[PDB]
C-alpha cells in the first residue's frame, strides 16, 4: 500500500507569512494528490487537485507543486481565515489515503505554563474512585509533557490528557490531565506529583501534595 | 504462411485502452508455442481453452486486441470484472474464449516527465458491453445543464492522460496487453495450428 | 448552488443497523463518482466507499461486508447502510462527490457530516466534584480552582460559573472519552487567591440528555483534628 507522510504536525506562523506544508508518498503517484482545508466543526474544502491545479473559487495565494512522490503547498501570504488543518490526499489508488494533517496555529512569544495540581474531593472518595489533576495553564508553544508520580514511581497508562483551543485573545494553550485510580490504590501512597517538561522552563517544575493535608 | 503474432506483440507502438486495437487474424498456420515457451510475460491466462493445446486446435477467426493499461488494472482484463477499465474502456464477456497476455512496458512506454499519450476513459453514464470500443471525446455532463463542447463546472473531459513515469510503483506502471479471442463459426476455419 | 445534505446519524449499541441519506442538489448523483468519507473525534480523514456512475462499488477494507453504498437516481440521494456497527465506526460521516483511484479532480463537495456514534454506555448525568483552590499555597498572588464533571454520557455538557458572571480566565476543557465508555471533563478558573474568602464561586454543570442541572460550589479546604 502507498503511505503519505505530511510534515510538519503543525505549523507557526503571522498573517503575511510565506508558509509551504510537505507531503511525501511512499511511491510515485505522479500528480495524483489533492490539497483539503479544515476548520474545527466544519467539512473539509478542496484546495487544489491534480497535485498543481487549483480550484476554483479558491484564492490565488494557495498553490501547490511536485509530482511523483515530493508534494508542496504554499500560502504565498497568510490571511487571518487560513488557521486551519490542512490535508493532501493520494488519488492514484484505493482506499485514497489521506496524511496526518497539518495544524497552522498563531505565532507567538514563549510562555511558561503555570502549574497546579488537585487532590481527590472527599465527596469522590466516598464513592470508591480517586482522580488527580494537573493543570498546566496559560503556556506557548502547545508542546508540553506532564509526568505523574506517586511515591516517585512514574506512572504510566493510567492518566488521560485534554488541550484547549489556541486562544482567541493570548495565543496560548491550556492543558488538563488526570491520573485515575480506586480509592484502597490512592490510600496505599503519600506523595502525589505532577512534573512538566516545557521551553518555557529552565528546568521541570513539580507541584505536589501529601495525601491527608500531610 | 504463418500468423502475423509479430506484427501485434512486437508492435513499436500499442493504443491506449478506449481505442483499442482490433487485428482480425485469418487464413494462416498459428504457432501459439512461439508465446507460451517465452519467459516474457508477466500475465498468461486462458480461458476455455489449454494453452499448450492451442496448437492442436483450428478456429474460424482469432482477433487480437491490444493496448496499454496500468499493472493493478490487467486482473480487470478478465471475464466478470469491474473497475474503470472494464466499465468503460475494455469489456471482455463471460463467456469469453481465448487468451490475456501482458508485460511490463515501463522501458517502453514512460516518460521522464509523464507520457501523456495513453489515456483511458474515465467517465461514462453505463458500462461498456463486452467488445465495445467508444472512442467519443464529447464533454462528459455531470450536472443539469449541458455543457455544449465547454470543459468546466459539472464538464469534464472523459479521458484522463496516465502520465507514467519510470519512478512509479510496479503496480503503475504502464503495461502492453494482447487478447486473443477464439472465434468458433459454422463456416470453414481459416486459422488451424501446425501439422 | 451545490448542496450535500446528509441525514440518518445518532446513537446506536455495537451490532446495530444504521442507514444514512445524502440529498443532493447541483450535480446528478447517477452520472458521478459518489463517495463516503468519515471522521472519528479527533482523527483525520478516512474514505469509506464509492459508487460509479455505471454501478460499480467499491469499500476499505475495515467496512468490507458489513457496509452498502447505493443511491435513487430519482431523488438525487445517496445511502449507506451500516450492518453490525461497531464502536470504532464513531465518526462523522460526509458524501461527497467524486472518486480516490486515477481520480485527479478530487472531493471537491463535501455535505455538512452527520455523526455515527456506536457504543452500548448508558445515558447517565455526571458527578460534579470540586477542584479546591490550594489555599495552604497563599502569596499574594493568582489561585486557580474548578470543578471534575465526571462520568457522563453521552456528550454534551456546558459549564458556566456564576450563573455566567465569571468567564474570564475561565477554561472548560474538551472532554475525554474513558475505557468505561463515559465522559470526563474539567473546567478551570484562575481567579486573585486574594478573593478566596470573600468570593463565592459556582460552577453551573448542564447535561440536557440525562436532563441533569447541578451547581457545585467550589470553597478552599478546610483543616481536620
Ligand atoms: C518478437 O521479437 C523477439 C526478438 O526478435 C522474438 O524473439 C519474438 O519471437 C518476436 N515475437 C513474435 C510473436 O514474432
Amino acid at each position: 500500500d502507498i503511505q503519505l507522510t505530511q510534515s510538519p504536525s503543525s505549523l507557526s506562523a503571522f498573517v503575511g507569512d510565506r508558509v509551504t506544508i510537505t507531503c511525501r508518498a511512499s511511491e510515485g503517484i505522479s500528480s495524483y494528490l489533492a490539497w483539503y482545508q479544515q476548520k474545527p466543526g466544519n467539512a473539509p474544502k478542496l484546495l487544489i487537485y491534480a497535485a498543481s491545479t487549483l480550484e476554483s473559487g479558491v484564492p490565488s495565494r494557495f498553490s501547490g507543486s511536485g509530482s511523483g512522490t515530493d508534494f508542496t503547498l504554499t500560502i504565498s501570504s497568510l490571511q487571518p481565515e487560513d488557521f486551519a488543518t490542512y490535508y493532501c490526499q493520494q488519488l492514484n489508488s484505493y482506499p485514497g489515503t489521506f496524511g496526518q494533517g497539518t495544524k497552522l496555529e498563531i505565532k507567538r512569544t514563549v510562555a511558561a505554563p503555570s502549574v497546579f495540581i488537585f487532590p481527590p474531593s472527599d465527596e469522590q472518595l466516598k464513592s470508591g474512585t480517586a482522580s488527580v489533576v494537573c493543570l498546566l495553564n496559560n503556556f506557548y508553544p502547545r508542546e508540553a509533557k506532564v509526568q505523574w508520580k506517586v511515591d516517585n514511581a512514574l506512572q504510566s497508562g493510567n492518566s488521560q490528557e485534554s488541550v484547549t483551543e489556541q486562544d482567541s485573545k493570548d495565543s496560548t494553550y491550556s492543558l488538563s490531565s488526570t491520573l485515575t485510580l480506586s480509592k484502597a490504590d490512592y490510600e496505599k501512597h503519600k506523595v502525589y506529583a505532577c512534573e512538566v517538561t516545557h521551553q518555557g522552563l529552565s528546568s521541570p517544575v513539580t507541584k505536589s501534595f501529601n495525601r491527608g493535608e500531610c | 504462411n504463418l500468423c502475423p503474432f509479430g506484427e501485434v506483440f512486437n508492435a513499436t507502438r500499442f493504443a491506449s485502452v478506449y481505442a483499442w486495437n482490433r487485428k482480425r487474424i485469418s487464413n494462416c498456420v498459428a504457432d501459439y508455442s512461439v508465446l507460451y515457451n517465452s519467459a516474457s510475460f508477466s500475465t498468461f491466462k486462458c480461458y476455455g481453452v489449454s494453452p499448450t493445446k492451442l496448437n492442436d486446435l483450428c478456429f474460424t477467426n482469432v482477433y487480437a486486441d491490444s493496448f496499454v493499461i496500468r499493472g493493478d488494472e490487467v486482473r480487470q482484463i478478465a471475464p466478470g470484472q469491474t473497475g474503470k477499465i472494464a466499465d468503460y474502456n475494455y469489456k471482455l464477456p463471460d463467456d469469453f474464449t481465448g487468451c490475456v497476455i501482458a508485460w511490463n512496458s515501463n522501458n517502453l512506454d514512460s516518460k521522464v516527465g509523464g507520457n501523456y499519450n495513453y489515456l483511458y476513459r474515465l467517465f461514462r453514464k453505463s458500462n461498456l458491453k463486452p467488445f465495445e470500443r467508444d472512442i467519443s471525446t464529447e464533454i462528459y455532463q455531470a450536472g443539469s445543464t449541458p455543457c455544449n463542447g465547454v470543459e468546466g463546472f459539472n464538464c469534464y473531459f472523459p479521458l484522463q492522460s496516465y502520465g507514467f513515469q519510470p519512478t512509479n510503483g510496479v503496480g503503475y506502471q504502464p503495461y502492453r496487453v494482447v487478447v486473443l479471442s477464439f472465434e468458433l463459426l459454422h463456416a470453414p476455419a481459416t486459422v488451424c495450428g501446425p501439422k | 448552488e451545490v448542496q450535500l445534505v446528509e441525514s440518518g446519524g445518532g446513537l446506536i449499541q455495537p451490532g446495530g443497523s444504521l442507514r444514512l441519506s445524502c440529498a443532493v442538489s447541483g450535480f446528478t448523483v447517477s452520472n458521478n463518482y459518489m463517495s463516503w468519507v468519515r471522521q472519528a473525534p479527533g482523527k483525520g480523514l478516512e474514505w469509506v466507499s464509492v459508487i460509479y456512475s455505471g454501478g460499480t462499488t467499491y469499500y476499505a477494507d475495515s467496512v468490507k461486508g458489513r457496509f452498502t453504498i447505493s443511491r435513487d437516481n430519482s431523488k438525487n440521494t445517496l445511502y449507506l447502510q451500516m450492518n453490525s456497527l461497531r464502536a470504532e465506526d464513531t465518526a462523522v460521516y460526509y458524501c461527497a462527490r467524486g472518486d480516490v483511484s486515477g481520480y485527479r479532480y478530487g472531493l471537491d463537495y463535501w455535505g455538512q457530516g452527520t455523526l455515527v456514534t456506536v457504543s452500548g454506555a448508558s445515558t447517565k448525568g455526571p458527578s460534579v466534584f470540586p477542584l479546591a483552590p490550594s489555599s495552604k499555597s497563599t502569596s499574594g498572588g493568582t489561585a486557580a480552582l474548578g470543578c471534575l464533571v465526571k462520568d457522563y454520557f453521552p456528550e454534551p455538557v456546558t459549564v458556566s460559573w456564576n450563573s455566567g458572571a465569571l468567564t474570564s480566565g475561565v477554561h472548560t476543557f474538551p472532554a475525554v472519552l474513558q475505557s468505561s465508555g463515559l465522559y470526563s471533563l474539567s473546567s478551570v478558573v484562575t481567579v486573585p487567591s486574594s478573593s478566596l474568602g470573600t468570593q463565592t464561586y459556582i460552577c453551573n454543570v448542564n447535561h440536557k440528555p440525562s436532563n441533569t442541572k447541578v451547581d457545585k460550589r467550589v470553597e478552599p479546604k478546610s483543616c481536620d483534628r
